[PDB]
């Protein structure tokens, strides 16, 4: 009878950065998606292998809800198939992906005069992130021959960088917050149906 | 005996068009029939398209599809080659599913239609298709 709790996850006062992905896995409730797909809010709403019309009419085992931001040109990374530094180093989907990615600006929120430092992505990483994989650590990384024992230096880089969201941004480099919606459908009973 | 390659998957928009092959090493292939199953995520591999074996001295071919593709999905056979091609035009979200390729011996122009009727069977392909 409960609702699913997906206020929660889209109306969250902080986002998480893209490196440390946030995800809520959602079970044993009533998913209204209308609210979603109504609304005239989001900039993107793209589903891969359901109708976005019909996904009050599906039941499914599991619904998993990652969030984070990410600039704009950057949102059509988090695709299936895609290539780049947030699609291989900080999100990545896989290619069976059954699910929705939604995103909407989030410059009057994640922006601040002089520049938001809060939102940080990885720039490097020695090999592309499995799915849904997520990597944290913070270790220098070596872009050249020589080592870098721990500390910045030539060829020798911090591997997460942060955005700099100011308000005058061109709209490519301001911040958009995305939710990516997995529908998991399982031999396993659903606990996840609309109304 | 007969060993099954699967190829051409990807993803595609809501209406757009796709062309798997598949081929079949083996000369057991060739009095064969062969056929197409898909299987969605969580759900049981069900028939998709089939195609008769080669059968000397005619030229006439027996195919079978699964009703909600007629028309939209089409099944061919290579002369002399023993591939097969599924031609998948207006392709629906609800399309997305992994296409096995299958091979099943058997006597005139007999298609088989249950994934347990084929013995032989390729890897898979992903076939995804998205919607705005
Ligand atoms: C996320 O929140 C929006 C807006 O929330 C409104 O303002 C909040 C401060 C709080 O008071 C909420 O209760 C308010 O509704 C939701 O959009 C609203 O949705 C309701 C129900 O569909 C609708 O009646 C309102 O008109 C909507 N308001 C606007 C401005 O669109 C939205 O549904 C929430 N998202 C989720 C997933 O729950």
């Amino acid at each position: 009878t409960n609702l699913c709790p997906f206020g929660e996850v889209f109306n969250a006062t902080r986002f998480a950065s893209v490196y440390a992905w946030n995800r809520k896995r959602i079970s044993n409730c009533v998913a209204d998606y209308s609210v979603l797909y109504n609304s005239a809010s989001f900039s993107t709403f793209k589903c891969y292998g359901v109708s976005p019309t019909k996904l009050n009419d599906l039941c499914f085992t599991n619904v998993y809800a990652d969030s984070f931001v990410i600039r704009g040109d950057e949102v059509r990374q988090i695709a299936p198939g895609q290539t780049g530094k947030i699609a291989d180093y900080n999100y990545k989907l896989p290619d069976d992906f059954t699910g929705c990615v939604i995103a909407w600006n989030s410059n009057n929120l994640d922006s601040k005069v002089g520049g938001n430092y809060n939102y940080l992505y990885r720039l490097f990483r020695k090999s592309n992130l499995k799915p849904f994989e997520r990597d944290i650590s913070t270790e220098i990384y070596q872009a050249g021959s020589t080592p870098c024992n721990g500390v910045e230096g030539f060829n020798c880089y911090f591997p997460l960088q942060s955005y700099g969201f100011q308000p005058t941004n061109g709209v490519g480099y301001q911040p958009y917050r995305v939710v990516v919606l997995s529908f998991e459908l399982l031999h396993a009973p659903a606990t996840v149906c609309g109304p | 005996q007969v060993q099954l390659v699967e190829s051409g998957g990807g993803l595609v928009q809501a209406g757009g068009s796709l062309r798997l092959s598949c081929s079949a090493s083996g000369g057991t292939a060739s009095r064969s029939a062969m056929g197409w199953f898909r299987q969605a995520p969580g759900k049981e591999r069900e028939f998709v398209a089939g195609i008769s074996r080669r059968n000397s001295g005619s030229t006439y071919v027996a195919d079978s599809y699964e009703d909600s593709v007629k028309g939209r999905f089409t099944i061919s056979r290579d002369n002399a080659k023993n591939t097969i091609y599924l031609q998948m035009n207006s392709l629906k979200p609800e399309d997305t599913a992994v296409y096995y390729c299958a091979a099943e011996p058997t006597l005139g122009w007999y298609v088989p239609r249950r994934s347990v009727e084929y013995e032989y069977w390729g890897q898979g392909t992903q076939v995804t298709v998205s919607s705005a």
